[PDB]
């Protein structure tokens, strides 16, 4: 338990901050790098279009439905496609959506991501609900439709990670910053008068003391009491955003030291 | 002490492409004819009936974004209305080579 | 201007002397007026420079043009190949242009003088006059589609038996 | 388009120097809107 | 012209080129498609049966694969439609045409293609996506940059024409072009910014990133060099990191103004045995310059050897860059308020003299500069006066910027930018010029409707005073948009008539060709001239070389070359050899040396009266200096103990090695004359620096040193001569017409053509009497 | 190995240049008037002010007991003892010119990476300064 | 088109090992391993770890194309040190530093109240 | 022609906010900045998303339908 | 045979020329991929072109250039006796 | 291309993870060179990126009309205002490494466009393909899988290479190559040749054993006729008449 140390300044349903102390900087970024490229996360994969009389066109609105966030907090009970045994897709690898709209009404009607409905057997996972995120309880603003026209199509939602498309990405910005004070002398910072009144003072900066000025540099010191604040577009809680990314790098190095024992058998 | 007449605006003396380029006062005039040219190559929204027009070959952009730094002159051209282009987060610097 | 002549001790020095810049050339009248250096004399045409002095004296005054030409931008190019040019220019015992009506007219071949420019009337009167072609040119083997005798062509690759036999 | 229908043309034998800004084109045509191979100069946009 | 001489190729591809900072420098990356539509026929035999077998059993739709099996009979079978029956058995002398695999040799060409260097051969990398992609070195020969241009390439389909395609127009083969006699290729844009960078003293570099840099270079041996900083923290210098990319035993020395061995400013450049001594790398050093780092490896080492220096040196500083950073943005071209002030300053008071002259010339006083109308020279003095308020501006701008100015460091390093674009972008645009004149009244007695008829200041005939940050008023706006536009003119024309004279070159000189009598003659066997270049080398091995026995004054002479051995005046040490003390009252040696020294001063009068400028920097073969300082290096001279050489021993190894320089082989007194004068003035090079006093006093040779100096200059004289077959013609049109494509009395293009073409009346004729 | 010289010098001034880690410094020795040298420092890791006395010394080893790119450098070890556990700033480095200055005064000019060194001093005091590589150390 | 399937960056193709170990004629006691399927992200956290050994001389990582999604490692060590234990040791430290990370972060986070 | 679903930059969800930036312009008389910090979006690479975004849809739709049903 | 020039008195350099050397090596090349029998011990080798940069470095090729002049005689010059320096 | 005459391709894509990132987790949608600016000299540039990161952050729309009285102080007081370094510099971190860069990086919103060159739309190659009717010589234009042209520039840059045989073989076996048979008496290419009963004969000269084939470009061949047609008699003779 003496190793890497954590302190949350802030946590939020969308947000959540925290100081990563006791750590290396490239543990550091492969935590950031993984949580942004490597988390599992369920979206849209394929549309079926059946009727499509809008003014926009069917690669359009399956863009648009690809990138609609669906819920992700079971996707470890999921399989992949490519590694199940299935034709194309069934109930243990995929999630079926039903969209249908229609132009009923005179004035332009709206088709939100609210009005996808599951059609296949979620054998009581918590996976494929899009994620609501407003007060007036519509989702993202797929499309509009004028009286007369009509959207007719299914979805097939299969896992996956950002690596192969961003759309599976289940984080937003992360804030990354360490040594707010400039006392590793890691950047020669650029000023014309000078450096200190030319450039603003980090948020970050009241919890490092300032420099003592007139110190000798220190050569010893090294890279650590990270910032961080990881944000989540939602398909996620953002506290098990952080845990799968630990989680998924842990699980790679122990591949590697699997595939190095194979190695040794052989 | 002799005028006769006044300017409306000098920026009037441009043209239709010349009056998209953001402070062309401060660009050597050879780059605001490059630009002047190739602003007739970007893909924008030409007409809002390209689904009812059959021409031998049209593009389109998939989301146009009308730019931060807008010219006035380009209120009368409909640049905000029919933009061609997006707002692309930029950084100069020597990353990789590439 | 400013000329080097040697020092009485030895070094190079610059020093200054008077030189009269004229607008028109009179290169045979100018020369034998009193008070000037005959010896030194230089004019921008290198056609009177060839009219009064010689086919060799107009062969240095082209290539010193042709070098100032060069150089006025500042590019530097091997002398050898300004000379080849030159050379080449004054070969036949004149300044022959780089023009059709130049070194286009010489013998060299219908089927090489062709490829530049008046295709038709040199096909013509090649045949009129009833011309033969070597084809010793690169045009005319690239016409006839054979090697040409350059680089790698300029020789002949044969067998030696005698090499041959001792091999093994 | 817009470019295009306000476009317009000069025929290019002659002693002059018609592909120049000159000075009374102020107000008139771009100063900066012209092709930049062979027609350099005689297409001129107002 | 549109079928025979040029036509329409088979085997050939096209697409939008990149730059690849992770490619050597002869590879290109080739699209995976072109790959699998390109085919070369490669004969079935015992080393690669089994290869092509399993190429054709892959088949054309799998990368590597095969398209086509061509029988012993002449028939072509398509692999395609061909399954049915199984897989074919091959045979030998059949021919499988498989996809171009990595290694390929192909012909790598952009048009308009002006000189030899815009089409070479490059080895195939098959990669992932649409384009091609190349080595940034190679940007340069090509012309080409990645704005969208394309480039062509050719496949061989002959053994006979890959090996000739690999052995004559490979990259590496390239390097120094015959034009110039200097390297055409060389560090460019963002690694010759970083290099600069990272020489600089401040640069250092902690283990962990210098263990990455190491690992970074292909051809690291594996040692990790001893830190310069051993404590109290390991540290390694940017110039320790950088000198593993130089191969060992490259030596360099190069003095700018103000350069010491005490360097105080890091100008200069001192290489040793391959580890950077001091002095900040920039163009000067691993640009495409004469005498630079790039120029002595690939004639020490090779050019192998150079192209792989290239690939090292790209890498380890783009790596560096990559971890480092770098940027600009508008705040580099902003100065401070004293300096702008001091600007300002300057413009008004030029403004204010420009004004004084105007008044004087108004009042009638002013007195024409002699040859000129009296308008004429006012305008001359006007026009002098305002740029000369621009360049103190721009001057007073760039001493004002500091060292971490983005545009600063670029310029300082060369990449890009200048002193002009400074200024106009901090300090002043300056005078706008149409024809060589400012602007002209094309109303009646103005400029434009907004100043009075007969209006004669800057700003009224088109001084831009604004700088490009604080922007251009309308007027200023107009005056420099009629300025580009008569640039832009002028470029399209020049481009036109450039290209119909270049035509015109190649076509006047492609038949003439050297023979192997060494004479240079055209189709008809016509003399041009009795020896190519009048010295029978090839422009590609000669290199600019200072002789020291024209330049110095009698006095330096008569210290530097006489040697004495009966008076006491010019006495020779008897501690710079080992008989110096026998050597001393010899009249047989004394007369050698007495023969030497009137040979010398021959060859200088000779010298004096060829040049009679005094110049001493002349091209010429063989570099004798790296020759004498490669021995030096190796040998480790001792420098303190006096060498065993005999003045004998030197005088008859030059006379001698005299005779080993040949250039023709001819057994007749023609020959032989014609010989002895294509060497003669490199015999004089050679004579001065292998001088009897030059060699024991200031080189210090040994006598193996000596023997070896002696045996290597000879080998790279007989290198260095122009090889037979060569199209001296094709070249030398080239290399006259390509710089004419970037081109009181007329020059440039015109003037070129008024040669070209002879013309009877030219424009400005005139003469100088002296 | 062995010391090949050794001195102390009295910082006669310092001089940072355009530079912002390296400073120029120029030194005199305190028991030879004959003797000065002129040194480039990281004053970011040993900072140097004027009239500071600094101890010099230039070895060809490192390594105590006497041993008279050699070999692949290595972190140092636990327990490792050498000459650079004396002195302060510890610098690696070739020697690329030695040049007379008078009848008797000899420079030998050395490079550590980039930052030069003159050292000038009489004929019988720098006689042990080789062609070679050293190492350069100095203590406040 | 050719722009390859995106599943290529992390999928292992065929005939294709996750690891190639290769012996480093170089210098002594040096090794040279390809990671295939991989990037910077376990590049450089496995060389930051590896250079924590006391017991080791050499360690570094490239990546030679971005294009392609694999990285090379070489690993020298001491005398008697294989540097296939030292890859293991670097691995097993990163495992265990990464699990006290998790527990860390987890009672952490379950004592905040808005979330 | 329609809002963006997600930021370009980040990945932000945005495809959700601009019927409340609307209003917000409209009912509240907010100016744009107010109503873009109002909605949660902090950075400018959203900001600029929800900002210079362009309703074509809108116009698109004035058209009578190709096909009736 | 006039045109032949003896042994004795052949006038051109002894070294040869880089189109030599590279059409030397083509037509080697091309005949060891055409199934020709190799002079010299291969350590393996399957590259047609390697194989002839072998010979040409050891001096086994059994080939003999015909320089020509501009007067239309000859000089045969044997690969062995050549000097490859470039 | 952007709207200053700076224009280029896409060298490569990188992802997010690989992206350099700022302290605030924005990472550049696109990343151009700097050494474009100080030849070009586009301040526009420079000036509308920074215009264009204080609209944004400020949630209005930059006035960039030519002749006004905006100027970059007031733009960068305007972009301090904001916690921004005046200038538009921020300090990012390496994406491979998470490592601060040691230089600052001008970052901001800028207008770009896409133009309508496209790769996809000119990459193409061709091994072998149609020839046209008239020269037999591959046909023009990439939409109909045609070559492309080896011109007299790349004939003479060849020449000077001295690739002589890579010259013969682009000429011949790359393109139109052809065998005639000439009759030894006139070298008129009139012989009539039943080459599957294994017969020649040269009407006018009456000779049947005189027959020599010769390999040239169809091009060449129809050259020949050509004059042929317009009364000029080109002989083409294997062996030769005069001496050099
Ligand atoms: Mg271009
Ligand atoms: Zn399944
Ligand atoms: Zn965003
Ligand atoms: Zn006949």
């Amino acid at each position: 338990s003496e190793g890497p140390q954590v302190k949350i300044r802030e946590a939020s349903k969308d947000n959540v901050d925290f100081i990563l102390s006791n750590v290396d900087l490239a543990m550091a970024n492969s935590l950031r790098r993984v949580m942004i490229a490597e988390i599992p996360t369920l979206a849209i994969d394929s549309v079926e279009v059946e009727t499509n009389t809008t003014v926009l066109a069917d690669e359009f609105i399956a863009h648009r439905l690809g990138l609609i966030p669906l819920q992700s907090m079971d996707i470890e009970q999921l399989e992949y496609s490519r590694d199940c045994f299935c034709e194309d897709h069934c109930d243990k690898c995929s999630v079926v959506l039903t969209l249908q709209a229609f132009g009923e009404s005179e004035s332009t009607t709206n088709v939100y991501s609210k009005d996808l409905v599951i059609v296949s057997n979620l054998m009581g996972r918590n996976i494929g609900h899009p994620i609501i995120q407003d007060k007036e309880g519509n989702g993202v603003l797929i499309c509009k439709l004028r009286k007369g026209q009509e959207l007719k199509l299914t979805c097939v939602a299969k896992k996956g990670i950002a690596k192969e498309h961003a759309k599976w990405g289940p984080a937003a910005a992360i804030e990354f910053e360490y040594d707010p004070w400039n006392k590793l002398k890691h950047t020669d910072y650029w000023y014309e008068q000078d450096s200190a009144k030319e450039w603003p003072q980090s948020k970050n900066c009241e919890y490092e003391d300032p420099p003592n000025e007139g110190d000798p540099f220190d050569y010893k010191a090294q890279a650590d009491t990270f910032y961080m604040n990881v944000e989540s577009v939602g398909s996620i809680p953002v506290d098990q955003v952080v845990v799968r990314g630990i989680d998924t790098l842990q699980k790679k190095v122990a591949s590697i030291l699997l595939a190095l024992t194979q190695m040794d058998q052989d | 002490t002799t005028f006769t007449h006044c300017e409306i605006h000098p920026s009037m003396i441009l043209g239709v492409a010349a009056s998209i380029i953001p402070f062309p006062d401060h660009n050597q005039s050879p780059r605001n004819t490059y630009q002047s040219a190739m602003g007739k190559q970007a893909m924008g929204v030409f007409l809002t009936n390209y689904n009812v027009r059959m021409d031998t070959m049209a593009n389109i952009l998939y989301y146009p974004q009308k730019p931060l730094g807008t010219t006035r002159a380009m209120e009368y051209l409909k640049f905000r209305e029919l933009p061609a282009g997006q707002n692309a987060i930029v950084a100069i610097a020597c990353y990789s080579g590439y | 201007y400013d000329r080097k002549v040697p020092s009485p001790t030895g070094e190079y020095v610059k020093e200054p002397e008077w030189v009269l810049e004229t607008d028109g050339v009179n290169l045979s009248e100018v020369m034998t007026v009193p008070g000037i250096d005959p010896t030194r004399i230089y004019t921008n045409s290198f056609i009177d420079i060839m009219e009064v002095l010689g086919i060799e004296a107009g062969r240095a005054a082209l290539y010193k043009e042709v070098y100032n030409v060069i150089a006025s931008d500042g590019s530097y190019v091997n002398y050898r190949h300004m000379a080849l040019l030159v050379d080449v220019m004054t070969t036949q015992g004149g300044l022959t242009s780089v023009t059709r009506h130049g070194f286009n007219r010489s013998n060299t071949g219908a089927l090489m003088r062709c490829s530049f420019e008046e295709t038709v009337e040199i096909l013509f009167e090649a045949g009129a006059s009833a011309e033969l072609d070597d084809c010793r040119g690169v045009s005319e083997n690239v016409i006839l589609g054979q090697m040409a005798p350059i680089g790698t062509g300029a020789f002949d690759v044969m067998i030696d038996e005698e090499s041959l036999v001792k091999y093994m | 388009t817009l470019s295009h229908l306000r476009r317009t043309n000069t025929p290019i034998g002659k002693l002059a120097k018609p592909r120049q800004l000159h000075n009374t084109h102020w107000g008139l045509v771009c100063p900066a809107e012209t092709p930049e191979g062979q027609a350099c100069g005689l297409v001129k946009n107002l | 012209r549109g079928n025979l001489m040029g036509k329409r190729v088979d085997f050939s591809a096209r697409t939008v080129i990149s730059g690849d900072p992770n490619l050597e420098l002869d590879q290109v990356g080739v699209p995976k498609s072109i790959a699998k539509t390109l085919t070369y026929p490669e004969v079935v035999t015992p080393y690669n049966i089994d290869r092509l077998t399993q190429l054709v059993r892959n088949g054309p739709n799998e990368h590597p694969g095969a398209k086509y099996v061509i029988r012993d009979s002449g028939d072509r079978i398509d692999l395609r439609y061909s399954k049915r029956a199984g897989d074919i058995q091959l045979q030998y002398g059949w021919k499988v045409e498989r996809h171009i695999m990595d290694n390929d040799p192909v012909l790598f060409n952009r048009q308009p293609s002006l000189h030899k260097m815009s089409m070479m051969a490059h080895r195939v990398k098959v990669i992932p996506y649409s384009t091609f992609r190349l080595n940034l070195s190679v940007t340069s020969p090509y012309n080409a940059d990645f704005d969208g241009d394309e480039m062509n390439l050719h496949v061989p389909q002959s053994e006979e024409t890959r090996a000739e395609l690999s052995q004559l127009c490979a990259v590496p083969l390239q390097i120094v072009s015959p034009q110039s006699n200097k390297p055409c290729m060389g560090i460019v844009q963002d690694t010759l910014c970083g290099i600069r960078k990272l020489t600089l003293r401040d640069t250092f570099i902690e283990l962990d990133q210098v263990l990455n840099m190491l690992y970074w270079v292909p051809d690291w041996d594996g040692v990790i060099p001893t830190p310069a900083i051993i404590k109290p923290k390991p540290l390694w210098s940017g110039k320790q990191i950088l000198s593993v990319a130089i191969p060992n035993g490259i030596h360099l020395q190069r003095f700018d103004e103000g350069t010491t061995l005490l360097s105080p400013k890091d100008n200069g450049m001192l290489i040793i045995d391959g580890q950077i001594i001091f002095g900040v790398v920039e163009k000067k050093t691993v640009g495409s310059s004469n005498g630079g780092l790039i120029h002595v490896v690939t004639r020490e080492k090779g050019p192998q050897v150079c192209a792989k220096l290239f690939g090292n040196i790209q890498k380890v500083v783009n790596f560096w860059l990559l971890h480092n950073g770098f940027s600009t943005g508008i705040g580099d071209t902003i100065a401070d308020g004293p300096t702008m002030r001091e600007i300002t300053e300057t413009i008004a008071e030029a403004k204010k003299k420009v004004l004084d002259v105007t008044k004087e010339a108004q009042a009638n006083l002013l007195t024409a500069k002699h040859g000129m109308t009296l308008r004429e020279s006012f305008e001359d003095n006007v026009v002098r006066f305002l740029n000369e308020a621009r360049d103190k501006a721009g001057r007073l701008a760039e001493v004002n910027l500091k060292d971490l100015n983005n545009v600063k460091q670029m310029v300082m390093a060369g990449s890009k930018g200048s002193f002009i674009n400074i200024a106009q972008m901090s300090a002043c645009v300056g005078q706008q010029s149409v024809e060589g004149k400012r602007i002209a009244f094309g109303f009646v007695d103005r400029t434009l409707p907004h100043f009075s008829k007969d209006d004669y200041s800057p700003e009224s005939k088109g001084f831009v005073e604004n700088s490009y940050l604080r922007g251009l008023t309308p007027q200023e706006f107009f005056f420099h948009a009629m300025g580009g536009r008569e640039g832009l003119i002028d470029t399209a024309v020049k481009t036109a008539e450039t290209g119909y004279i270049q035509r015109r070159l190649v076509k006047a000189l492609e038949d003439i060709m050297v023979h192997y009598d060494n004479t240079t003659r055209n189709s008809l066997g016509n003399v041009i001239q009795f020896i190519y270049g009048e010295d029978g080398m090839d422009a590609a091995h000669i290199e600019k070389q200072s002789l020291d026995t024209i330049g110095g004054s009698d006095a330096a002479f008569e210290k530097r070359y006489r040697v004495d051995l009966l008076n006491t005046d010019h006495t020779l040490d008897p501690s710079l050899l080992e008989s110096g003390s026998e050597i001393l009252g010899d009249l047989k040696l004394q007369v050698l040396l007495d023969e030497e020294y009137k040979q010398l001063v021959k060859d200088r009068k000779f010298l004096r009266e060829v040049f009679v400028d005094g110049e001493a920097n002349w091209p010429l073969p063989v570099n004798i200096r790296r020759i004498i300082q490669n021995a030096q290096q190796t040998f480790h001279i001792d420098h303190t103990k006096p060498s065993d050489l005999t003045i004998k021993d030197i005088v008859l190894g030059v006379k001698d090695l005299q005779e080993n320089l040949l250039v023709l082989r001819g057994k007749n007194e023609i020959i032989q004359n014609a010989q002895r004068d294509a060497v003669t003035l490199f015999c004089c090079l050679l004579r001065s620096r292998l001088a009897t006093r030059r060699v024991l006093q200031e080189y210090r040779l040994t006598k193996q040193a000596f023997d070896w100096v002696l045996s290597n200059i000879e080998a790279q004289f007989l290198r260095s001569v122009v090889h037979p077959g060569e199209m001296v013609g094709v070249l030398a049109a080239q290399s006259i017409g390509e710089p004419a494509t970037q081109m009181k009395v007329t020059s440039g293009v015109p003037r070129l053509k008024e040669i070209l073409n002879v013309a009877k009346n030219m424009k400005t004729p005139s003469l100088t009497v002296y | 190995s062995n010391t090949l010289f050794d001195d102390i010098f009295q910082v006669s001034e310092v001089d940072p240049g355009r530079y912002n880690k390296v400073c120029r410094i120029e030194a005199a020795s305190t028991t030879q008037d004959q003797c000065k040298l002129t040194l480039d420092i990281n004053v970011e890791l040993f900072p140097v002010a004027a009239q500071d006395s600094l101890t010099v010394t230039i070895a060809s080893s490192l390594n105590l007991e006497d041993t008279p790119a050699t070999r692949s450098w290595r972190p140092p070890q636990a327990g490792d003892r050498s000459l650079a556990d004396d002195y302060d700033y510890v610098m690696y480095g070739t020697a690329y010119k030695f040049e007379e200055v008078s009848k008797d005064l000899i420079a030998v000019y050395y490079s550590f990476g980039g930052l030069l060194m003159r050292l000038e001093g009489n004929y019988r005091n720098l006689n042990n300064l080789k062609q070679e590589n050293a190492y350069l150390l100095i203590r406040r | 088109m050719n722009a390859p399937d995106r599943f290529e960056l992390f999928l292992l193709g065929e005939g294709e090992s996750k690891l190639k170990i290769d012996p480093d004629t170089k210098a002594p006691n040096a090794v040279v391993i390809t990671f295939e399927k991989e990037d910077h992200t376990l590049g450089n956290l496995i060389r930051a770890e590896l250079l924590n050994d006391r017991k080791v001389l050499f360690a570094a990582y490239k990546v030679e194309h971005p294009f392609f999604a694999r990285f090379k490692l070489r690993i020298q060590t001491t005398e008697g040190y294989d540097p296939k234990d030292a890859l293991k040791n670097a691995c097993n430290s990163i495992i265990n530093k990464l699990g006290a990370l998790k527990t860390n972060f987890e009672t952490e986070w379950n004592l905040q109240t808005l979330a | 022609m329609i809002v963006p679903v997600r930021c370009f930059s980040c990945g932000k969800v945005v495809g959700d906010k601009w019927e409340s930036y609307l209003n917000l312009l409209q009912e509240d008389e907010l100016d744009e900045g107010t109503a873009l910090s109002r909605l949660g979006l902090k950075r400018y690479c959203c900001r600029r998303m929800i900002l210079t975004h362009v309703d074509l849809i809108e116009k698109f739709l004035r058209y009578n339908p190709l096909e009736k049903r | 045979k006039e045109k032949a020039i003896p042994k004795d008195q052949r006038a051109t350099t002894p070294y040869m020329t880089k189109y030599e050397r590279a059409r030397i090596l083509g037509t080697r090349a091309l005949q060891i991929s055409m199934n020709a029998p190799v002079f010299v011990d291969l350590e393996g080798e399957t590259d047609p072109l390697r194989i002839a940069m072998k010979e040409l470095a050891e001096k086994k090729i059994p080939l003999v250039i015909r320089r020509y002049l501009p007067d239309g005689s000859f000089e045969d010059w044997s690969v062995e006796e050549l000097i490859v320096d470039l | 291309a952007s709207r200053h005459g700076q224009k280029g391709t896409i060298g490569i894509t990188y992802r997010r993870e690989d992206m350099p990132f700022t302290a605030e987790g924005i990472v550049p949608d696109l990343i151009i060179n700097p050494h474009a600016i100080p030849s070009r000299m586009t301040v526009a540039h420079l000036i509308e990126c920074l215009l264009s990161k204080v609209a944004a952050l400020s949630g209005n729309e930059g006035d960039a009309s030519p002749f006004t009285d905006i100027t970059v102080e007031g733009i960068s007081k305007l972009l301090r205002e904001h916690g921004y370094q005046s200038r538009g510099f921020e300090v990012m971190y390496n994406g491979h490494t998470g490592k601060k860069l040691m230089a600052q990086i001008f970052f901001g919103p800028t207008y770009y466009q896409r133009l309508r060159h496209m790769v996809d739309d000119k990459i193409h190659a061709r091994a072998r393909g149609p020839m046209q009717v008239l020269t037999r010589q591959p046909v023009e234009g990439r939409s109909r899988d045609g070559g492309l042209r080896f011109g007299e520039m790349e004939r003479d840059c060849m020449i000077a290479h001295g690739a002589a045989s890579f010259l013969k073989e682009r000429l011949m076996e790359a393109s139109d190559a052809f065998r005639v048979h000439i009759c030894g008496i006139c070298g008129l290419m009139t012989v009539i040749a039943k080459l599957n009963h294994n017969q020649f004969e040269c009407k006018g000269c009456d000779n049947k054993i005189d027959i020599y084939q010769i390999h040239i470009p169809y091009a060449a061949k129809l050259l020949f006729q050509e004059l042929m047609a317009m009364n000029i008699t080109p002989r083409l003779y294997t062996d030769r008449s005069r001496d050099f």
